[PDB]
């Protein structure tokens, strides 16, 4: 008559591999884009071959 | 763990039993189950009916036009040319037409010389019942032509089942004379009339008008309806007895819960007594002449 | 332990044909390990059973039980999940179709009775289940009138046969 | 006294599910004319009562700030005033408690 | 027990005896093990008697699957659609022949309680009994204690 | 058998009942609005009305002084009772101690209520308003009243 | 104007009504978004996103709660009363009204217009088909007066009788049968040309359409429909016909000498479900309704 | 569904004293209308036969009081007051038991706002305020 529950867990992953190790994560992409291509304002007006 | 193998296997088979029982699968054609061979099934269908079919005409009878069009669409969506065999599939249309025409004329001849008093409308309704969709679908399902039917939509919607059943009737008409096909349609359609009252097939609406027209044909003047016996007129479960007297002479007697339903039932009883289709009639003489 | 109510939100039906009915929405939700008995929770789950969601929230905001606030929070988060994710557009257009409660995992304690004797106190826990279906609440089945009873009795008197012969 | 036989689940379901023990549906609930927060008839709306109890707690806080310690209990009536709202000529001898807020549009 | 099992009424499947009689069995699916002491009787049966049984009644189709299996079985499917599967694990030749003959004889209706073993379809001929049979009529249909 | 038996039994005796009502009445005179359970505020309203009557009796009267000395246990509320509340109610006779239910206590689910002396510089309670005169039933009855007064 | 069975007339009227409704519904090609806002008292800052010419204000209430579905009778589209089953047109602001509000006079006028239309619906289908009845109009009487009115001319054979209590009891039973079916007041904004093309026969109705089409510049009339009944009324109505609980038609009166033929003024009284009265107060209000109410000037 | 309701739920503040005054004057006029029964249309008055039974009343127990007799003893009396008593309906002999006819008698007056519908219809056809 002396027993309690188990399984105290959490549902939020974190930044554990920099808490310390000698293996870094090999990514395969980047964050976003380098410098945005701003389109011309009248590209629909310039929808033909050239102008 | 309890060591061993046979109990765990037996429980696994029982789990597969309950798991297949909870969610039953969509049923598949018998031609797509492992134990199947079409030619031997055609020969066994020919031999079990004590008939001598020519197998080419039975194979002609069991194809359908929807099967031909779906097979051609399947051969064209893949691009494989099947112009070798599919141009001689020769669907069962003309055999089905010969079958329905011959079965109609022979059933009308049977029911005409069996019943001399039946009007043409009544024998027309009877042959339309016996060659109708329901009972030929029943006979077709219990004579395994649905397993031999080549079509789409595996439940085989009953119009095309009727098509194949009259097709194999026409195949018997081609392969053997009118006597053999007459014996076949006797043995597998006239037996479906057993135990059924006449107005369970004809389904007339106003019987008293039909009775007074029939008695005007027989030159007996007018059926006047007298109440004969009743037991309980004020309760909620009455019982009446109406007798139809033509010229102070009884012709019928009908019971019912009210006088209208009992008079209409006496009209039905008089109509069956006049037409020679009663429960006391001669049962059909299934024999060999 | 078995969690099957939570997986019922991840069913996906094939897309309907135009000549078909609407197939109204179904939303399953539950809250596990409630510090409450299962029978007192069952009385509230029977109170709710058939009513619409707004009438259920009304009857639970004024019911003086510990389970009432818990079921009101569960119903509010189920309504919010129904409006956001499960493609229900009218918030009041929901009725409870299934609502029940099951026994959860328990613990055990001593009672220290009035000699060198004792009992086994159990710290009870329970679950709550709920299922919402969009559309109006279906009407209650009316009590069958005298003509229905007379029709059933006359039909039973019609259906009898000559027994134990031919 | 002891049980002689164990009650079944049929007798138990016949006991604990009859209409004498079930929770009865009530129909006294309507909406409040202000703020619509589902009041009951014959009972003050909980939201509006929470409003006036919060403002009463604030006014009592300022009153306790004005009365030093315990046992003062002034011998003149009181009035409260919001921002702006100069003391009218009837409210001369009355004690003035001004917090800092607009006068809300239900306290007149 | 009869209350714990379903029941049917006695009936023929498609009115056999009126017109022509037809063999109600379609297929017989034999699975015999190549090696194995459990299927020695079925092995000898497939050697010596199944050809004479197939020539005995040509309506039935017989398949011999010849598959490695610990329990040999025979699968019988009837005309109306029922499927009855029975095992021939460790039986003689005579018992297997009697089993397949009994499978060939019966019709595909379920082996349950038969429930009033006769099926007259016109049970009455002179007219079924109603309470006004054997009760005479009286003049002008007067009930008892009637005035006119 | 309690036919015609007023004064429900509150505390652990009669004396603790009167001490409980004394503390509630002292809190009412001090704070001018009180929330407490329903039977207690019913008894305390019934006592508070006649306490206001004894305050209306006057300051120099020694009997009212003895009653105010007994019932107010903070001794600063006696100048308040004789110089604020009783001059405020000089025109009215007994219409005060307005009592209304507030829904339920959170912990033990007891029936709570709120009483207040009238006057009361605190913000007002959301009182239950009678239905307006411009609605359908009231306008039909107003037509009936005008039509009958014209007919008379 | 032609010979007509009484059934095929309401058949062609309802078929023309459904044709005009299908035209109005097919006028918009797609689902365009309008931003209706709530400047009511209870839930401020609420903004719905609705389908143009599709979404009723009942469908704007169905986002909020069920109490808005039960107790909102008449809505307010930026200045004006809108009945609960009329599709919105422009991006606007909305606010609901109930019976127990402070100034409910607009919903009182709408309720008595609804009850007059129900009295027209019950009066056109109880008379003998050999006899002729023509719905004249519904006079907008102020609600302080003892009853709502509807004017109907009868056949020339009917210039001498007056109905007993039993005929009015049959009228009330048919009206309660109309209440028993939970029917919607389905409204429609129809151009005056096709509006008069619907009726085309009853000259009083044509004169009423020309009257109410004369005052507005765009020749737009307000039609409403209760099942297969069709009538013209000024302004909005109540959403459902089950909102009425107590309903009773009081009596009829003859006001002859203004015209050679005879007009008959049918009178009745009602109250909703939300404001039902006790039986004594109700029979008092019923007893006042038997007197003649005259407010047309 | 339908909520509960009572007579003065939806009245305004001005209409309640008018409604109370109206129904009080109405049923006081109703009670004063039946004050002359012999000139209205009375049923035929019969003389006393030796085997007859008359109707009773319905009274109200006010209290008790002493009362002395001429020979000196003390008796105690109970004061029964008949406030408003009216015969309500007459059921004939063949309609109740076939033995003796019945007469219904009503007690003290009550409010119309707290009785059932069928009782209110019955008293409205009779023309009296309802009895307790
Ligand atoms: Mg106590
Ligand atoms: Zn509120």
């Amino acid at each position: 008559t002396e027993k309690e529950f188990m399984q105290h867990a959490r549902k939020a992953g974190l930044v554990i591999p920099p808490e310390k190790s000698d293996r870094s994560i090999h990514l395969a992409c980047t964050a976003g884009i380098f410098d945005a291509y701003v389109p011309p304002e009248g590209d629909a007006r310039i929808s033909s071959l050239s102008k | 763990v309890k060591k061993g193998f046979r109990a765990a296997f037996r429980f696994q088979k029982e789990l597969e039993r309950q798991r297949l029982l909870r969610c039953p699968p969509p049923p598949v054609r018998r031609s797509e189950k492992p134990n199947w061979d079409y030619h031997a099934e055609i020969q066994a269908f020919g031999h079990r009916l004590q008939e001598n079919f020519s197998l080419d005409l039975l194979k002609t009878a069991f194809v359908n036009s929807c099967y031909i069009k779906s097979e051609e669409a399947k051969r064209q969506q893949l691009g494989i040319e099947k112009e070798a065999v599919l141009l001689n599939l020769k669907s069962n249309q003309e055999l089905s037409e010969q079958g329905t025409s011959f079965s109609q004329t022979c059933l009308t001849q049977f029911l005409e010389d069996e019943y001399p008093d039946m009007p043409t409308e009544g024998i027309k309704n009877l042959v339309d019942f016996l060659t109708g969709e329901e009972v030929v679908c029943h006979v077709a399902r219990n004579l395994a032509v649905e397993q031999l039917t080549l079509s789409e939509e595996f439940p085989v919607p009953p119009a095309v089942l009727q098509q194949t059943f009259f097709a194999v009737i026409g195949a018997l008409l081609q392969s053997s004379g009118p006597e053999r096909t007459a014996l076949f349609i006797r043995d597998f359609l006239i037996t479906q009339m057993t135990g059924k009252e006449l107005f369970e097939m004809w389904k007339i609406i106003n019987p008293m008008g039909l009775l007074v027209e029939e008695l005007k044909k027989r030159n007996v003047s007018a059926p006047e309806s007298r109440l004969t016996r009743q037991s309980g007129g004020t309760t909620a479960l009455p019982l009446y007895f109406v007798g139809l007297y033509c010229d102070k002479k009884l012709i019928a007697e009908g019971p019912g819960e009210t006088v209208l339903v009992a008079e209409e039932e006496a009209a039905r009883v008089a109509l069956r007594k006049l037409y020679g289709f009663t429960e006391n009639r001669r049962p059909w003489n299934y024999s060999k002449p | 332990i078995s969690r099957k109510w939570e997986k019922k939100n991840k069913i996906v039906y094939p897309p309907q044909l135009p000549g078909e009915p609407r197939r109204p929405a179904e939303i399953y939700h539950c809250r596990r390990q409630i510090k409450y008995s299962k029978d007192k929770m069952w009385y509230l789950a029977k109170l709710i059973r058939g009513m619409s969601i707004d009438q259920a929230l009304a009857q639970l905001e004024f019911n003086d039980k510990k389970g009432a606030k818990i079921i009101k929070e569960v119903l509010l988060e189920a309504q919010d999940m129904a409006v956001r994710d499960h493609n229900v557009e009218f918030r009041s257009n929901l009725y409870i179709a299934e609502s029940t409660s099951g026994r959860g995992q328990c613990l055990k304690r001593i009672r220290y009775h009035g000699r060198g004797r004792f009992g086994i106190m159990e710290k009870v826990y329970c679950h709550y289940f709920v299922k919402l279906v969009e559309g109006p609440p279906p009407p209650p089945e009316p009590p069958k009138t005298a003509v229905a009873h007379a029709k059933e009795y006359i039909q039973q008197l019609r259906s009898r046969t000559i027994v134990h012969t031919l | 006294a002891a049980p002689k036989n164990r009650r079944t689940i049929e007798v138990n379901r016949c006991r604990r599910r009859n209409p004498q023990k079930l929770i009865k549906v009530k129909n006294n609930i309507d909406v409040c004319p202000e703020c619509g927060h589902l009041k009951q008839k014959h009972v003050l709306c909980a939201y509006c009562y929470e409003k006036v109890c919060k403002e009463t707690a604030e006014i009592r806080r300022q009153i306790g700030k004005q009365e030093g310690g315990p046992f003062k209990a002034p011998t003149i009536e009181t009035v409260v005033l919001y921002t702006g709202e100069t003391p009218s000529e009837q409210d001369q001898g009355k004690r003035i408690i001004e917090r800092d807020r607009k006068r809300p549009s239900w306290f007149t | 027990t009869a209350r714990g099992t379903p029941s049917r009424f006695l009936a023929s499947v498609l009115h056999n005896g009126l017109g022509r009689y037809v063999q109600q069995l379609q297929r017989l699916s034999f699975s015999v093990s190549r090696d194995g002491a459990s299927s020695r009787g079925a092995r000898e049966f497939v050697e010596r008697e199944v050809i004479d049984f197939a020539r005995r009644n040509p309506g039935v189709v017989i398949y011999v699957n010849s598959r490695p299996c610990c329990v040999p079985r025979v699968v019988a499917e009837y005309l109306n659609g029922a499927v009855r599967e029975e095992s021939i694990h460790c039986k003689s030749v005579e018992e297997i022949s009697t089993l397949v003959q009994k499978l060939a004889d019966q019709s595909g209706l379920d082996v349950i309680r038969i429930r009033k073993p006769f099926h007259t379809d016109n049970p009455s001929i002179q007219g079924q009994w109603h309470p006004f049979t054997n009760k005479p009529t009286t003049f002008r249909g007067l009930r008892p204690r009637e005035v006119q | 058998i309690s036919h015609g038996r007023v004064f429900r039994r509150m505390g652990l005796g009669p004396e603790s009942r009167i001490h409980l009502l004394r503390n509630l009445l002292t809190g009412l005179v001090r704070h001018e609005r009180i929330e407490a359970p329903w039977a207690r505020v019913d008894e305390m309203r019934g006592y508070a009305e006649k306490l206001i009557d004894y305050g209306k009796l006057g300051d120099t009267n020694e009997r009212a002084m003895r009653m105010a000395d007994f019932w107010l246990t903070e001794k600063d509320l006696i100048p308040k009772l004789f110089q604020v509340l009783a001059p405020r109610y000089k025109d009215q006779t007994g219409g005060y101690t307005r009592m209304l239910q507030i829904p339920n206590r959170s912990l033990d689910r007891a029936k709570m209520a709120v009483i207040e002396y009238k006057g009361n510089c605190l913000p007002p309670l959301p009182l239950p308003r009678r239905d307006s005169h411009l609605t359908l039933l009231n306008q039909l009855l107003q037509g009936l009243r005008q039509d009958l007064r014209q007919s008379q | 104007a032609s010979q007509l069975s009484p059934t095929e007339l309401t058949e062609m009227r309802n078929d023309l009504f459904n044709k005009e409704k299908a035209r109005q519904l097919s006028l918009t090609p797609r689902t365009e978004k309008i931003e209706v806002k709530h400047v009511g008292k209870t839930d401020p800052g609420t903004v719905f996103v609705m389908n143009k010419n599709i979404s009723t204000p009942y469908s704007c209430a169905m986002h909020l709660s069920e109490w808005y579905c039960r107790k909102s009778i008449l809505a307010l589209v930026d200045g004006q009363p809108w009945d609960m089953y009329k599709p919105l047109t422009k991006s606007c602001e909305i606010k609901f009204l109930t019976f127990k509000d402070c100034d409910p006079g607009e919903v009182n006028k709408a309720y008595w217009r609804s009850c007059a239309m129900m009295m027209g619906c019950v009066i056109e289908r109880a008379f003998k088909d050999e006899y002729m009845v023509n719905l004249v109009r519904a006079p907008e009487v102020p609600v302080i007066s003892g009853a709502f009115c509807y004017d109907v001319v009868l056949d020339s054979k009917l210039d001498e009788w007056m109905p007993t209590k039993e005929n009015l009891r049959s009228f009330t039973k048919d009206a309660h049968a109309l209440i028993y079916k939970d029917l919607p007041f389905e409204t429609l904004e129809v151009e005056a040309k096709v509006a008069l093309e619907i009726f085309q026969h009853s000259k009083y109705k044509v004169d009423f359409i020309e009257e109410k089409a004369s005052q507005n510049p765009e020749r737009i009339v307000k039609l409403h429909r209760i099942g297969d009944f069709i009538d013209v009324s000024e302004g909005p109505l109540i959403p459902r016909t089950s909102i009425c609980f107590q309903y009773e038609v009081s009596a009829v009166h003859n006001l002859q000498p203004t015209q050679p033929s005879l007009i008959r003024r049918f009178q009745g009284v009602s109250l909703p479900v939300h404001l039902r009265a006790h039986f004594t107060i109700w029979d008092k209000l019923l007893e006042r309704s038997r007197k003649m109410v005259t407010e047309d000037q | 569904g339908k909520s509960g309701t009572w007579w003065d739920e939806h009245l305004s503040e001005e209409n309640v004293p008018f409604i109370k005054q109206l129904v009080s004057d109405e049923d006081k006029a109703q009670l004063a209308s039946k004050l002359c029964p012999l000139k209205d249309e009375p049923w035929p008055i019969h003389p006393w036969e030796p085997g007859s039974f008359r109707v009773g009343l319905i009274a109200l127990k006010l209290g008790m009081m002493p009362l002395w007799t001429k020979d000196g003893q003390k008796h105690v009396v109970t004061l029964l007051q008949v406030q408003d008593c009216h015969v309500l309906k007459y059921t004939s002999k063949e309609n109740c038991n076939g033995k003796m006819a019945t007469l219904s008698v009503g007690g003290k007056t009550v409010s119309r706002f707290r009785k059932a519908t069928s009782i209110l219809e019955f008293y409205r056809e009779l023309g009296l305020p309802p009895k307790q």
